[PDB]
């Protein structure tokens, strides 16, 4: 099986940590005893010394490579590297081969200890531009009710995390949702039908399903307040309704890999949300689920409670039989062992965090979308931007009806006016292939001179002029 | 199923004993101003098993009237050091509100055993916990606390102090009259033939317990 | 307040061997120690306890104006092994860049006890890294650690090679030439006294020590 371009190169990578010689060396200049040997890429020691809170687990693949292929003989090729399993197997390897009438401890679900990942797929989510996100939260501005998103990105490496995987993001595609006041809910089965022809232009221009965005204001006063602070240390970090969209997401979208069994392992999902920071702006944060324990019981057992930092468990019909979640509280009086005999456990314990940031504008490797970011988007319906054939006129109207390829090209590039335009597929699809991969590579000068002189384009600014 | 007098028997004699001694700081605390002079607050039973000293603690808290609360050995040590003090705290305190109260544990043996034999770490954990707290507290709850063992000298030593643990109660086998009143308890529901005679059966077991 | 020149009786007649390998690495390292000698940097004091030496390691560094250290034995050890290399590390740079240090070690017998029948090793860990650390400050580092102890044949004999400790220096108690100076010293704070001499006193307190 073959696994994705960036995730072939972190494997190749030792990535080990050099080290220089000590006052406690007592060996000569020519060797290493313990105190200037090269470092393991997977020692938790050095991460949480420059604050970093996970161990990179392209890097914990190679701390498990370690356990199963020893100096020893073996002979195996087994890779552990699994989701565990909460479900029952109905065969069980026992006497006991009907689950309504017998279970024994190999089959039974061991209790959940909450343990917290230590591990990340995602190490770091980064952008492309402050201008892409600032359409996102203005259409907040006009309509005052909350959004939601899908992003499309790539993924390369990252220096800064020892054998880590940055999260490149390039445009935000919006599904049709009924917006509401204080919360949202949509239907999945026309987001379903619509997101399947938007990954089919995805292919052609290099694109990714691999996040979505959901907002969360609520202003405080509209003068010098920004917004309220919802999501703080004492409340809830990420509501218990919205893992479940959370969940569903992860599982859509697998992650392949060799040393896995299923062939799939290790979805590389980011969920970002717009909340605001403590004191008086709206800067956002992003945290992705744990694989360990909440990726596999929420094809089961997750409920809905009425607390937004905890979710109730619900009790075993015939099939679905779960075991007893502990974790650790303090109570009056000291801090005591496991508690919880008790619905309504949390699930902030379950996420694991991320790093978000926005590059320099003084340089970077590309940028590949700047194009306007004005554009009307495809399902704003709430908002006034969402305009039929009268816009082109307004938009790009083949500039002052004579336009210099360096001014005509560069708003070609769009995300969005490009999904608008083979959605009325005038071109053909050869020549609109062309035309898109024109738009998101180099050396563009050749091959749009190649477009003007078709009679595609030449059709499309003669049925546009004489329309309004 | 609540108990009363009549379900137990054979300790006729020794559970007057223990009638007198807990029944009068419960109702009648003026005789404690009368005379000036602290009634004790922890008693402690002893015999061989099968005696039913658990059924005897619920006999004497029912018919009191008093605010029961059962205080199992086991139960206790199946839990770890930190959740097993918090469960001993809650306790005492819900029955200090409701007093007169009895707080009877149970199996006082698996908590406190011969420290000196085996000096560990657990073996002074809990029941340090329970002597700062047994001696420590002092509201004038007239609240009374009652142990169970197996034997007498195999708690540590420390436990049988004044103010603690003073009055030792030891719980006999019953005699021949004694043996026949265990039987008629249990055969109230058991349809029993008329050639069975009552007084017959008390003579052929000597040494059997209830 | 801090200790004088001396301020020890008994000891002024064996003081100069303390003192002596201090300093002339320092005072004179062109003319005396220029031949090719490497200077020792290793004392072992040891004795009774209660002769005082943890203070004789403080009258050295005032007399001589050096920085003082202060390591305890069940101290430091009684921490980590992560935590005791830390304070062992930090403590080894600190004392060369202010040359000349001195750094106080005692009790090196419950760091290194004999290996008869000492099983288990934890206590080698340490050990070991003492030995490494007293090697590479050969060229002019004017460190001399002082390992403080009570008997010097409890002490590990790996201990004692070159370079590592070579001086075992002992102080005695004294006689009534010796322990007339130290109750000089503990009456000159007092206001009045009698008109008896403390040696007529000090006579029959032989074996007391200082
Ligand atoms: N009046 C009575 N005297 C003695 N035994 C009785 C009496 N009434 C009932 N019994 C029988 O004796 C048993 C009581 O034993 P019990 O349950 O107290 O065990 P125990 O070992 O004394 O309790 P613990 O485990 O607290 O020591 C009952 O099973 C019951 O059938
Ligand atoms: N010249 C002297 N000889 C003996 N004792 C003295 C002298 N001068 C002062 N003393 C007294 O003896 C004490 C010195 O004891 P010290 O502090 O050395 O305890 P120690 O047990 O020897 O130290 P360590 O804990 O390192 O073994 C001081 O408190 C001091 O009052
Ligand atoms: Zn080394
Ligand atoms: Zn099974």
């Amino acid at each position: 099986i073959k696994e994705l371009a960036v995730d072939e190169e972190l494997e190749k990578e030792d990535g080990l940590i050099p080290r220089q010689k000590s006052k406690l060396c007592k060996h000569g200049d020519r060797g290493m005893c313990e105190y200037c040997s090269p470092l393991p890429p997977w020692d938790k020691e050095y991460h949480e010394k420059n604050k970093i809170k996970h161990i990179s687990f392209h890097s914990y693949l190679k701390k498990l490579n370690e356990n199963a292929n020893k100096k020893e003989n073996g002979s195996s090729y087994i890779s552990p590297l699994s989701e565990p399993d909460f479900r029952i197997n109905k065969r069980c390897h026992n006497g006991h081969e009907p689950w309504p009438r017998g279970i024994c401890s190999k089959c039974q679900p061991s209790a959940i200890t909450l343990q917290q990942q230590e591990f990340r797929m995602v190490d770091h989510v980064e952008f492309q531009k402050s201008e892409i996100i600032n359409e996102f939260i203005q259409a907040w501005r006009y309509t005052g009710m909350q959004r939601f998103g899908y992003m499309y990105g790539s993924y390369s490496k990252y220096d800064n995390t020892p054998l880590g995987i940055k999260a490149v993001v390039e445009a935000i595609y919006e599904p049709p949702q009924h917006d509401e006041q204080d919360g949202l809910t949509m239907d999945v089965e026309q987001v379903k039908n619509e997101m399947l022809q938007i990954d089919r232009q995805a292919q052609e221009m290099g694109l990714s399903r691999i996040g979505l965005i959901f907002t969360d204001l609520s202003d405080a006063g509209a003068g010098d307040g920004s917004v309220f602070c919802k999501r703080h240390k004492d409340s809830f970090f990420l509501s218990s309704l919205e893992v479940i969209m959370a969940a569903r997401h992860q599982t859509r979208h697998p992650n392949v890999s060799k040393y896995s069994e299923q062939g799939f392992f290790s979805s590389k999902f980011v969920t970002c949300v717009i909340s605001g920071n403590l004191e008086g702006e709206i800067d956002i944060s992003s945290y992705q689920v744990s694989t360990e324990a909440e990726a596999l019981v929420t094809a089961d057992m997750i409920s809905g409670s009425t607390f937004p930092s905890m979710a109730y468990i619900n009790d075993t019909t015939d099939e679905r039989y779960v075991p007893e979640i502990f974790y650790m509280k303090s109570n009056e009086y000291g801090i005591t062992v496991k508690e919880n005999a008790k619905p309504a456990f949390p699930v902030d314990y379950l996420l694991v965090t991320l790093t978000h940031g926005f590059p320099n504008t003084d340089t970077e490797t590309n940028s590949k979308f700047v194009s306007s970011t004005g554009f009307p988007w495809s399902n704003r319906q709430a908002m006034g931007q969402s305009q039929d054939y009268q816009e082109l006129k307004k938009y790009l109207f083949n500039v002052a009806s004579s336009g210099d390829f360096n001014l005509l090209h560069e708003k070609i590039s769009n995300f969005h006016l490009l999904l608008y335009i083979n959605s009325l597929q005038i071109l053909s699809p050869d020549e609109w292939k062309l035309l898109i991969e024109s738009a998101v590579k180099n050396e563009w000068e050749e091959s749009l001179l190649k477009l003007v002189s078709s009679a595609g384009w030449q059709t499309l600014v003669m049925i546009l002029q004489e329309s309004g | 199923n609540e108990v009363g007098y009549d379900d137990i028997g054979g300790c006729r004699k020794q559970m007057a004993q223990i009638r007198e001694m807990v029944e009068l700081p419960l109702r009648h605390p003026q005789l404690f101003k009368a005379i000036g002079i602290k009634p004790p607050r922890g008693v402690l039973m002893y015999g061989p098993p099968g005696t039913g000293k658990t059924l005897m603690a619920r006999a004497v808290a029912n018919e009191t009237g008093a605010f029961f609360f059962l205080i199992n050995g086991p139960e206790v040590m199946s839990k770890m050091a930190g959740e097993s003090e918090s469960n001993l705290r809650k306790a005492f305190e819900e029955a200090e509100k409701n007093a007169p109260a009895i707080i009877f544990i149970d199996e006082i043996d698996s908590i406190a055993p011969k420290r000196d034999k085996t000096n560990g770490e657990v073996e002074r954990r809990v029941v340090s916990q329970l002597l700062t707290l047994m001696d420590g507290m002092k509201a004038r709850s007239n609240v009374v606390v009652i142990a169970a063992t197996n034997r007498p000298n195999s708690i540590d030593p420390a436990l049988r102090r004044f103010g603690r643990f003073d009055r030792e109660v030891d719980i006999g086998i019953p005699d021949a009259t004694g043996r026949l009143e265990v039987l008629r308890i249990h055969t109230k529901n058991m349809k029993l033939a008329d050639d069975v005679d009552l007084e017959a059966l008390a003579a052929e077991t000597h040494g059997y317990v209830g």
